């Protein structure tokens, strides 16, 4: 699989930080790439996901501005960069990788995706 | 789409025997999420029995149901089994169905706890012996120690009645001020008993007829008890 | 395995604040989700993660840590918050409920009224003999009820029945029924039903002698 | 009911695709009862493909507005219709039959192109998939049974005519039931954008020799198994045999593919266009021994053959990868369409006739014998491996340029929104 | 084990008074208390009553809305406060103490009892 880690218990106005890694000598450079996120009254949506080639990234409309997405895959690592965190902002956060290409309202489906991760929990207190 | 769990199978079982109860979702990707039954007994408090996800090996069973249930999935038709063996007096209750999150054993820690989202609506599971039977009805008759400050008391008596429910009116509907009706009790026999009693003036006693009128609808039996002196 | 509740029981009145306590043991020990449910229906998530409201709840309900205690919190009562309530800890590939606390409406004492009935002819042509002792509308709940056959103490031979609370009196009404045989209940001479509650200075007696009528 | 649609639909395909290879495996009597050469009885397929080629984008157009139960049972009615009464054309006349093989194309056309889009709109997006793939995998089976129905038909009864006589009874009661368990339901800017970009053209050149080598060997090799056992002088069960080993080679080849491309993805991404090209080369160097060992063995034949065909199979589920991998969202209506039209332009549309035709132009300058009819047919069956080869070559000329291309592709579509 | 009153008196109408019942030999921490009223020719009837810790304390209807009462567990005594006091609250007060861990209602422990009166 993928493997997620980071995740735990921080107050309005934090920040935190997120990896996934590919343990073994995989790769993961055809395509690989996005992140997730499930809260317990709803349905899983997309929150960001980036390019094979270039470095280009897509954020979703509710996240813009705070979240940041970047990639290594020297040692095969994706990192996620939050910042000021909100109480609404409390979930579990996944890491995925497909095949089709990087584009608005392509984050949305989750239908078409390979390989999966566990999870991770983030909770925002007060 | 809206979210629905329907559940299916209850109903009256001797001991000895077996159940199996269905468990149906609708409206959400099926493989996403973990199923939980739990059940509640008659007159306690809430208890968890089973889990099962999808793939038929994250399954888990509590320590006193551990050996004789047994939980499985069908994710083509979307739905969750459980199949009860070796039941006993104990296992009288109302079983639901609620739905989990698939991975709460990985990353249930310090800081979590994730819940249970949306549940059923209950079937209900009884374990006995007996055979159907009719009510038999006394009089519970007023006298002048049954008497109080010019107040009096009267009622009737319900007794060795299978299974439940029975309904008990006092002329027919026509007074509904100051009647009392007790919940169900159970003997150690394995029938169910009860009473109900109204209040009136003291003066009363003498100008009004008092009726109490039992209906009991699963052995088809109505009887009609006149209250007096 | 199982948590314990404190208070088992309390009551209040409308728009007053009302705190309920989770004591847990188990390898969670800082996270704790709380439920509600009210007569013949289904409970209703209300708080997870021991801090953060479910999607489309009302916002006066709270809860927080303390210690390894936690507590929830209500901190305007209405008259649809009069129910019982829950908490659930996940402490291994195992789940446990906790015991439920209820609240109620209060009110002034109300001392019961005592009311002894013997059977009737037909119940001794059933051959069995059954007296019922009724208490009427009091208040609080907590009430005892002691059977004396012939000044002896009995036990092991009775059954009590409570009602839910009234809906304009908000008062109790309890039944207790002891059951002989027709042999047994020929074979003595007085019998009687003592009833004690917070607002009795003395117990009160209820007699029946056998061969009146 | 829905299964029953799915069911319906699928038998459909099965007959659809035993009526093309009936042909070939009475080819050697045909050549007898019409007095022809090899040269007229290439036609027989070559004219087939020509029509079905362009049939298919018209019925296409035809399908998306009018009613699609009423055009699918007119074709299978049609080609039935046809196929049965071609079997009765007396021996003077050989144009007519070609000229039958014509309409049975344009009949099966319009069939191959309506279906899947009925079977497409019925389902949703996660079981849509599964439908498609048994609709799919009746390509072997129903190839196969062609030999096998043909062969044995002649066998029993007595005379090459009664092989065209079964098929069209089943054709006539299908054609009925899809009647009643069914249910009812610029393009030059993409031209003159699809051909500066090299992975998508290398990939066409390609698939195009895959079909050059699939349509002249599928239709000449059981003629010349047969020419070679007279030869030896110790001789029809060849066509039968054909048939058994094409059935289960057509599932072993893509399961093959389908592995060794998942591995491959988790080392580089090159993995596409590596497994075609390896694949592609190997089954060359296997095809090349069949025209060895034949003249020695019968059964180191059968094997080769076994081990070519499976390998020439293994790039099937790997360029419709390909195709998505380079091209954007809003051209891959006009990419797919294109690519199958040029596929059937330089594939097997004129490649059958072209190897009759040099067998005969060979012969005529040698004395003709049992001996050298056998030689010819080997000598111009040569050129299978030269273009597997060419396709090899292609394969690698497009693993050069894959992940250039993609790196424009992603560019663009984030671009245009 | 005894029990002791102190507070009794006379008060004018309008008043309040502040009346305190303590005990010797025992420890009100988990028990429950009662305060009692007898009128010259009547009988004793229930005016009050306090629980431990956090539970409460219950009052009756002919003393609502004018009284109180607390505790002292770290000096082992109770307190009732009586406000509005009215001519027909007049009597003789009693303090007793429930054995019983389930507030059953078992009076064992009783007082002297003490007089107030109003007088107008
Ligand atoms: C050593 C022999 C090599 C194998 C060749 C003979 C096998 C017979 C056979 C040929 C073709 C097909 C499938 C026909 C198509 N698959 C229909 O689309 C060709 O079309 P497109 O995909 O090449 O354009 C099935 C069996």
């Amino acid at each position: 699989q993928l493997v997620e880690s980071g995740g735990g218990l921080v107050q309005p106005g934090g920040s935190l930080r997120l990896s996934c890694a590919a343990p073994g000598s995989r790769r993961f450079d055809y395509y690989t790439l996005g992140w997730f996120r499930q809260a317990p009254g709803k349905e899983r949506e997309g929150v960001s996901c980036i390019s094979t080639v270039g470095g280009i990234t897509n954020y979703a409309d509710s996240v813009k501005g705070r979240f940041i997405i970047s990639r290594d895959n020297a040692k095969s690592t994706v990192y996620l960069q939050m910042n000021s965190l909100e109480p609404e902002d409390t979930a579990v956060y996944y890491c995925a990788a497909g095949r089709e290409m990087c584009a608005p309202m392509m984050l949305g489906d989750y239908y078409d995706m390979d390989y999966w991760g566990k999870g991770t929990p983030v909770t925002v207190s007060s | 789409s809206e979210v629905q769990l329907v559940e299916s199978g209850g109903g009256l079982v001797q001991p000895g025997g077996s159940l199996r109860l269905s468990c149906a979702a609708s409206g959400f990707n099926f493989s996403y999420y973990s199923i939980h039954w739990v059940r509640q007994a008659p007159g306690k408090g809430l208890e968890w029995v089973a889990y099962i996800s999808s793939s038929s090996s994250y399954t888990s069973y509590a320590d006193s149901v551990k050996g004789r249930f047994t939980i499985s999935a069908d994710t083509s038709k979307n739905t969750a089994y459980l199949q009860m063996n070796s039941l006993r007096a104990e296992d009288t209750a109302v079983y639901y169905c609620a739905r989990g999150y698939q991975y709460w054993q990985y990353h249930a820690s310090w800081y979590w706890n994730g819940g249970l989202d949306y549940w059923g609506q209950g079937t209900l599971v009884t374990v006995s012996s007996a055979s159907t039977k009719g009510p038999s009805v006394f009089p519970l008759a007023p006298s002048s120690k049954s008497t109080s400050g010019g107040t009096a008391a009267l009622g009737c008596l319900v007794k060795d009645y299978f299974p439940e429910p029975v309904t008990v009116s006092w002329n027919s509907g026509a007074l509904t001020s100051g009647v009392h009706t007790f919940p169900a009790v159970l003997q150690s026999s394995g029938l169910y008993s009860l009473s109900s009693v109204v209040t009136v003036p003291s003066s009363s006693l003498g100008t009004q007829t008092y009726i109490c009128n039992v209906n009991h609808k699963p052995s088809n039996t109505k009887v009609d008890k006149k209250v007096e002196p | 395995i199982q948590m314990t509740q404190s208070p088992s029981s309390l009551s209040a009145s409308v728009g007053d604040r009302v705190t309920i306590t989770c004591r847990a043991s188990q390898s969670v020990s800082s996270a704790v989700a709380w439920y509600q449910q009210k007569p013949g229906k289904a409970p209703k998530l209300l708080i997870y993660s021991a801090s953060s409201l479910y999607s489309g709840v009302p916002s006066r309900f709270s809860g927080s840590r303390s210690g390894t205690d936690f507590t929830l919190t209500i901190s305007s009562l209405q008259p649809e918050d009069f129910a019982t309530y829950y908490c659930q800890q996940s402490s291994s590939s195992l789940i446990t409920f906790g015991q439920g606390t209820k609240v109620e409406i209060k009110r002034t004492v109300a001392a019961p009224s005592v009311f002894i009935f013997p059977p009737s002819d037909s119940q001794l042509k059933s051959g069995t003999a059954s007296v019922v002792c009724l208490l009427n509308n009091f208040y609080p709940r907590e009430a005892k009820v002691q059977w004396k056959v012939d000044n002896a103490l009995q036990s092991g031979n009775s059954q009590e029945s409570v009602t839910e609370q009234d809906s304009k009196d908000s008062t109790y009404s309890l039944s207790s029924t002891l059951t002989l045989s027709k042999a047994d209940y020929e074979k003595h001479k007085v019998y009687a039903c003592e009833v004690t509650h917070q607002g009795l200075s003395s117990p009160v007696t209820k007699s029946f002698n056998r061969g009146e009528c | 009911g829905r299964g029953a649609a799915a069911a319906i639909l699928s038998l459909g395909n099965v007959l659809n695709y035993l009526d093309r290879y009936t042909v070939a495996g009475v080819l050697l009597d045909i050549q007898q009862h019409f007095g022809v050469k090899d040269r007229g009885a290439g036609l027989l397929q070559s004219v087939f493909i020509c029509s079905f080629m362009v049939a298919a984008p018209i019925f296409g157009y035809l399908g998306d507005r009018f009613n699609r139960k009423v055009i699918l049972s007119c074709g299978i009615f049609f080609w039935s219709a046809v196929t049965f009464s071609s079997s009765f054309i007396p021996q003077q006349y050989f144009w007519l039959l070609v000229l039958s093989r014509g309409l049975v194309g344009i009949g099966e056309a319009s069939y191959s192109t309506i279906a899947p889009t009925i079977i497409g709109d019925l389902f949703t997006k996660n079981t849509r998939t599964l439908m498609l793939s048994v609709f799919y995998f009746a390509i072997p089976l129903g190839s196969g049974l062609g030999y096998i129905t043909g062969s044995s038909v002649k066998q029993a009864a007595g005379d090459w005519h009664w092989a065209l006589r079964v098929s069209p009874v089943l054709g006539m009661i299908t054609g009925t039931l899809i009647l009643i368990l069914v249910p009812a339901t610029s393009w030059l800017r993409d031209m003159k954008a699809l051909i500066r970009n090299r992975s998508y053209v290398f990939s066409s050149l390609a698939t195009s020799a895959v079909s050059f080598a699939t349509g002249a060997l599928g239709m000449w090799i059981p003629l010349y198994l047969h020419r070679a056992q007279v030869v030896q002088k110790t001789a029809a069960k060849d066509s039968l045999i054909f048939g058994a080993i094409t059935c289960f080679t057509g599932f072993l080849g893509v399961v093959t593919g389908a592995g060794a491309t998942r591995w491959c993805r988790l080392k580089t991404q090159r993995a596409d266009p590596l497994v075609c090209a390896v694949g592609m080369l190997g089954s060359a160097i296997f095809i090349c021994l069949i025209f060895v060992a034949a003249k020695s063995s019968i059964v180191g034949a059968y094997i080769c053959i076994f081990v070519g065909e499976t390998l020439l199979f293994s790039n099937w589920a790997i360029t419709a990868d390909i195709l998505m991998y380079v091209v954007i969202p809003t051209r891959r209506a006009t990419a797919v369409a294109l690519q199958s039209f040029t596929s059937h332009l330089l594939g097997d549309a004129g490649s059958p006739y072209l190897i009759g035709f040099i067998s005969d132009l060979i012969r005529q300058s040698t004395k003709d014998s049992p001996l050298w009819e056998f030689l010819s047919l080997g000598y111009a069956l040569m050129l299978c491996p030269f273009v597997v080869v060419l396709g090899g070559m292609f394969f690698l000329a497009t693993a050069l340029f894959f992940v250039s291309d993609r790196a424009r592709a992603e560019q663009q579509v984030n671009q245009l929104a | 084990v005894q029990l002791q009153e102190s507070g009794g008196g006379l008060v004018q109408p309008g008043g309040s008074l502040r009346l305190s019942c303590a005990a010797s030999g025992r420890t009100i921490s988990r028990y429950a208390m009662s305060w009692f009223r007898q009128a010259p020719g009547k009988e004793r009837e229930f005016v009050a009553v306090a629980r431990r810790s956090g539970d409460g304390a219950f009052y009756a209807d002919s003393v609502q809305g004018r009284f109180t009462v607390s505790r002292d567990d770290a000096k082992n005594t109770v307190y009732l406060q009586m406000n509005s006091l009215k001519p027909e609250d007049t009597a003789v007060y009693y303090c007793a103490i429930d054995s019983d861990t389930f507030y059953s209602g078992s009076y064992d422990y009783w007082g002297q009892g003490t007089q107030v009166t109003v007088s107008s």
